[PDB]
């Protein structure tokens, strides 16, 4: 009986929503710039363009 | 317009906890910064008007203007907010506060208001978080004294030593009459109160 | 671009304006757009302080609302309600301006009956040129043009108006309606 | 096909973009304006449609 307690003391402290972070495996860069410019160079495909105005 | 409405209190440890865990159980939060300022009837006659309650108050957003310079009461658009007291018998439920608001541009807010006759009462700071759910808000905020009459950003000068933060919940009913629409009102704000109250516990007052 | 503002208060001009509308759409191919429709109403709370509130339909998002003659702003319809529910300001004078507008070769105009309660016929008309806008060119040619598409009863009446200006919305100012309605009473 | 000059002159949303997010509400967009220019002949006026 005893540890049934423990047990649950253990899960109701890792029931607590306390964690408030994310684990977060980043690192592997955007490069906006060259999404951009693929994005463009697709949506103009076999299309003459002329500068702005 | 009919609004729906819970509130609770919450600490100054206990207020952390309540934000980040409440970003756990529903929608995330946004920032809010409100300057609001009251107006009162200078007429005063005491056998009709009932000025002590009717009488309107007006705010406005503040996202950004008073940290990059003066505050420019000039610069950000403004709406009045007139709320009506508290439906009594309500002990039991969620609580009813009838709320009217519109917004105002291209005018003097200001000497608009004073015009009608209206005149200055109190002026107080509203800053917190809000949080959604389903067509029912949430903003658990703080009643933030300003350092002057409309004060910078710097300042932010706080009501009381304690800090408490407030709890309020959010739900709007365009038509009083509809019983329908207040069944569904009232049990959304019924359901969410139930996640909230495992949250923390909040009740209905009056007021 | 420049438009005149034209108003008629003769009582022949009040039974014109659905025989107008018909003869412009038949004889000059006119086609129809928005009805228009403006409301403007006028109450003073107990201590004798005038306002007044207006409604143009088409941009009626933007409700223009003047304290006494002096000082106005633009606000929300749910604002008007606000100031029934304080009471303090006295009851509602309304007149109202219902016709619709049309869109006719090089100009738009607008044709509507204004009344309170239903209870006159007096005609506004509202002439949109679109060209030159040289008010003084303009002015002419609108003439010319409103002459020729209602010169039945045109050498029978002569109106009270605003003159025609320059002005880049195609709607004519609300703060200008109100100062007609303002004159009008 | 039958020889005649035009401009194209397009202005997506997502050049503008500073951020990521940006570009989101860029992809999301409702409408957008694409200007053209057409010259029929060499003494004729443009005639331009967007």
């Amino acid at each position: 009986q005893l540890l049934d307690v423990s047990r649950q003391i253990k899960s109701y402290w890792l029931t607590n929503s306390l964690s408030t972070s994310f684990p977060t495996v980043d690192y592997s860069e955007p490069d906006l710039e060259k999404v951009k410019r693929t994005l463009t160079k697709l949506q103009n495909h076999l299309l003459e363009v002329s500068l702005i105005e | 317009m009919q609004e729906l409405y819970l509130l609770g209190v919450v600490p100054s440890r206990r207020f952390e906890a309540v934000v980040n865990s409440l970003s756990k159980t529903l929608d995330g939060p946004k920032t809010i910064l409100e300057f609001w300022v009251v107006y009162r009837p200078k007429d005063v006659p005491p056998n009709l008007p009932r000025q002590p309650d009717s009488w309107l108050r007006l705010c406005s957003n503040i996202e950004s203007h008073d940290e990059t310079d003066t505050e420019w009461s000039k610069n950000t658009q403004w709406s009045m907010y007139l709320e009506g007291n508290s439906e009594p018998k309500r002990e039991d439920k969620c609580g009813i506060r009838p709320v009217n608001r519109a917004k105002l541009t291209n005018g003097s807010v200001t000497e608009f208001v004073e015009k009608m006759g209206y005149e200055f009462s109190h002026e107080y700071i509203i800053q917190g978080l809000e949080y959604f759910f389903f067509d029912t808000t949430v903003r658990i905020y703080q009643t933030l004294i300003p350092s002057q009459q409309r004060s910078i950003k710097p300042p932010f000068h706080p009501m009381n030593e304690e800090q408490p933060w407030i709890l309020h919940v959010y739900t709007h009913v365009a038509d009083a009459s509809n019983q329908v629409a207040m069944a569904k009102a009232e049990a959304n704000l019924t359901k969410v109160k139930t996640l909230l109250s495992a949250f923390c516990d909040l009740k209905n007052v009056r007021l | 671009p420049v438009h005149g503002v034209i108003y008629y208060s003769s009582p022949s001009m009040a039974t014109f304006l659905s025989p107008a509308q018909d003869n412009l759409v038949r004889t000059y191919f006119a086609q129809h757009l928005k009805k228009w429709v403006v409301q403007y109403k006028l109450y003073r709370n107990a201590v004798t302080p005038k306002t007044l509130e207006f409604l143009k339909q088409n941009i009626n998002p933007s409700m223009l609302a003047c304290v006494d003659e002096a000082t106005m702003i633009d606000a929300e319809p749910e604002l008007e309600d606000i100031i029934v529910r304080t009471k303090l300001w006295n009851f509602r004078q309304s007149f109202t301006i219902e016709g619709s507008i049309y869109e006719v070769g090089s100009f738009k105009v607008a044709i509507a009956n204004v009344l309170q309660k239903s209870v006159w016929k007096g005609i506004l008309f509202h002439v949109t040129y679109d060209g030159t806008e040289s008010v003084d060119l303009a002015r002419p040619i609108i003439q010319e043009f409103f002459l020729k598409c209602f010169l039945q009863n045109n050498k029978s009446v002569t109106p009270v108006y605003e003159s025609f200006f320059n002005q880049p919305r195609h709607s004519l100012d609300s703060k200008l309606l109100l100062q007609l309605f303002k004159q009008r009473i | 096909q039958r020889d005649i000059s035009f401009k194209f002159m397009p202005n997506y949303p997502w050049e503008k973009a500073k951020d990521f997010l940006e570009l989101e509400n860029s992809l999301s967009i409702n409408r957008l304006s694409i200007s053209w220019r057409i010259m029929v002949s060499n003494f004729e006026p443009a005639i331009f449609i967007q």
